[PDB]
């Protein structure tokens, strides 16, 4: 999921923000 | 904006700032 693409590859502040509540 | 590699602690203060007084969801992988 974003946590482990964010840190095994590369994530946008745009798929960030599909988080948001 | 720029892309991003964020591990840890990072990505928290990444979600934090884009979300701002919305709030997020931290769900990682179990």
């Amino acid at each position: 999921g974003i946590v482990e693409q964010c840190c095994t590859s590369i994530c946008s502040l745009y798929q960030l923000e599909n988080y948001c509540n | 904006f720029v892309n991003q590699h964020l591990c840890g602690s990072h990505l928290v203060e990444a979600l934090y700032l884009v979300c701002g007084e919305r709030g997020f969801f931290y769900t990682p992988k179990t």
